[PDB]
């Protein structure tokens, strides 16, 4: 009493009910290095202008 | 005019130039440290973006 699968049936994506725990870190990766401080604030005019040689502005 | 005008103008000018000199020294030191370490916003050379990686089954379990 076996029914041959039709076209487009064996290529379906299916779901599997298993009791095996999901691996938490399969890549065996290390700890990611800390990112840069990426500081924030409100911009203020440059102190005493450009300060390039004799230029006062 | 009186001597007080020149006196106080010179005092203000001296303050401005001293502040500028201290700021220039601080800028040079900050630049040196930032280039040596690379932990500040300056001298951040680009790296490969990680949003380009494809996270999908790859027809082979071991990637
Ligand atoms: C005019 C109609 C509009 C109007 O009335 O606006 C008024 C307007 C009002 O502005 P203000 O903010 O109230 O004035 C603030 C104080 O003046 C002072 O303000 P400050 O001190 O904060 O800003 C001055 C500062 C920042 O200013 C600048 O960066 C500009 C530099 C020169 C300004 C030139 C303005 C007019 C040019 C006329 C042609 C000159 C030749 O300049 C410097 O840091 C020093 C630079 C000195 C020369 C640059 C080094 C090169 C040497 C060889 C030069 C030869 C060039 C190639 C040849 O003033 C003007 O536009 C008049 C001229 C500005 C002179 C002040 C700069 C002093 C130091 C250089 C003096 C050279 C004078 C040359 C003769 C000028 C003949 C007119």
């Amino acid at each position: 009493g076996w029914v041959r699968p039709d076209l487009g049936e064996l290529s379906k994506v299916t779901k599997v009910k298993t009791d095996r725990p999901l691996p938490e870190n399969p890549y065996h990766s290390r700890a990611r290095p800390e990112p840069n401080p990426e500081a924030e604030g409100d911009l203020k005019p440059a102190k005493h202008g450009s300060r390039l040689f004799f230029w006062t502005m | 005019d009186g001597p007080e005008k020149n006196y106080e103008k010179t005092m203000a000018i001296l303050q401005i130039e001293a502040e500028k000199a201290e700021l220039r020294l601080k800028e040079l030191e900050v630049r040196r440290l930032m280039r040596a370490r690379g932990d500040g916003p300056w001298y951040q050379y680009p790296t490969i973006d990680k949003a380009l990686i494809d996270h999908s089954p790859k027809t082979t379990p071991d990637n």
